[PDB]
C-alpha cells in the first residue's frame, strides 16, 4: 500500500490519467506524467518506509481483500457515478 | 541443471526475452550495416550448444574471473562465435545497438527472484481485472 | 596467427585515403588513388 | 547486505551514452513478434 504507479490500459496501450476537470481519461506516453498518471492503493478509506526496497510483509492478496485507488497528486478517490 | 547456481565472470551466459520466448543468443546476424562491419545479434530461439552463449567480461579492473557477479556491477558482454562485444552504435543521429569490437558498458539491476514469489500475492507489473465485491 | 588476428581486429589501422568506418580497410580505392599519385607524379602527389 | 545474480532471476539491462550533450541513460529492449531486432 502507498506506492505510486501509473495504470496502463493494455489493449489500447494508453496510460490512465485524471484530467483537470476530475474525470478519468487515458493518456498517450508523450502526454503521461507523474502529475496525472500516478496512482497508489489505499487499504482503508481514511486519508492519513518510503524508499520501497526492503520487502516488509507483502500486503495485497488477489481476490480476498480489497483496495482503493488514490491519485496521490489530487488525493481524490474513485467512485462509481450511478447515472439515472 | 544445478538450480539457482551463482553467476561468475567469464562464464558463458544465456539470456531470454521473458514474455516472447526468443532466446537472444549466438545467431548468424549479418544484416545491420550502420557501421558497415558489425552484427546485431537479436531474438530467435535457436539454443544449439556452442551457438547459444554470450560471455561476460568485467567492466574494468576491479573484479577478475571466477568472482561472483554482484548487483550494480556494470559488465561487458561478447559472443563466442562472432566475438563482437555488445556495441551501442549511433546509426543516423540516434541510438543503434549493434555488435562490434568497440565494447560498451551494460549495467544490470534487480527486479525479482525465485524467492520473491507471489502465490497469489501482488507483484508490480502484473496485469489484472478489477472487481467489485458486490457488483462484480 | 590466432593471437595475431585477434590483436589486429582490436586496432586494424591500415588507414588508406578514404573509406567507410575506418580510413581504408579496403584495397582497390586506396591502391587506385595511390596509382594516381604514382604514375603521372612521382612517389609524392605534388611532384614532377 | 550481500546479494549476487543467480540463475533464473529477472534482470533488466542498462547503459549510459551521451546524446545532444546529455547523458541519456537507456535500457535494452526488444519485441520479437514482427521485428526480431533490439531497440532502446
Amino acid at each position: 500500500w502507498g506506492q505510486p504507479f501509473r495504470l496502463r490500459h493494455v489493449t489500447t496501450g494508453k496510460y490512465l490519467s485524471l484530467m483537470e476537470d476530475k474525470n478519468l481519461l487515458l493518456m498517450d506516453k508523450e502526454k503521461a506524467d507523474v502529475k496525472s498518471t500516478a496512482f497508489a492503493f489505499r487499504s482503508s478509506k481514511e486519508k492519513l518506509r518510503k524508499e520501497v526496497d526492503g520487502m516488509g510483509t507483502s500486503e495485497i492478496k488477489y481476490g480476498d481483500s480489497i483496495c482503493y485507488i488514490q491519485h496521490v497528486d489530487t488525493g481524490l478517490w474513485l467512485t462509481y457515478q450511478a447515472v439515472d | 541443471g544445478g538450480g539457482h547456481r551463482t553467476l561468475l565472470y567469464g562464464h558463458a551466459i544465456l539470456l531470454r526475452h521473458s514474455y516472447s520466448g526468443m532466446y537472444l543468443c549466438c545467431l548468424s546476424t549479418s544484416r545491420s550495416s550502420t557501421d558497415k562491419l558489425a552484427f546485431d545479434v537479436g531474438l530467435q530461439e535457436d539454443t544449439t550448444g556452442e551457438a547459444c552463449w554470450w560471455t561476460i567480461h568485467p567492466a574494468s579492473k576491479q573484479r577478475s574471473e571466477g568472482e561472483k557477479v554482484r548487483v550494480g556491477d556494470d559488465l561487458i558482454l561478447v559472443s563466442v562465435s562472432s566475438e563482437r562485444y555488445l556495441h551501442l552504435s549511433y546509426g543516423n543521429s540516434s541510438w543503434h545497438v549493434d555488435a562490434a569490437f568497440q565494447q560498451t558498458l551494460w549495467s544490470v539491476a534487480p527486479i525479482s527472484s525465485g524467492s520473491e514469489a507471489a502465490q497469489g500475492y501482488l507483484i508490480g507489473g502484473d496485469v489484472l481485472r478489477l472487481l467489485h465485491g458486490h457488483m462484480d | 596467427a590466432n593471437v595475431v588476428v585477434r590483436l589486429l581486429i582490436r586496432r586494424p589501422e591500415c588507414f588508406g585515403p578514404a573509406l567507410r568506418g575506418e580510413g581504408g580497410n579496403g584495397l582497390l580505392a586506396a591502391m587506385e588513388e595511390a596509382i594516381k599519385i604514382a604514375e603521372d607524379p612521382s612517389r609524392d602527389g605534388p611532384s614532377p | 547486505e550481500i546479494q549476487f545474480l543467480r540463475t533464473d532471476d529477472e534482470v533488466v539491462l542498462q547503459c549510459t551514452a551521451t546524446i545532444h550533450k546529455e547523458q541519456q541513460k537507456l535500457c535494452l529492449a526488444a519485441e520479437g513478434f514482427g521485428n526480431r531486432l533490439c531497440f532502446l
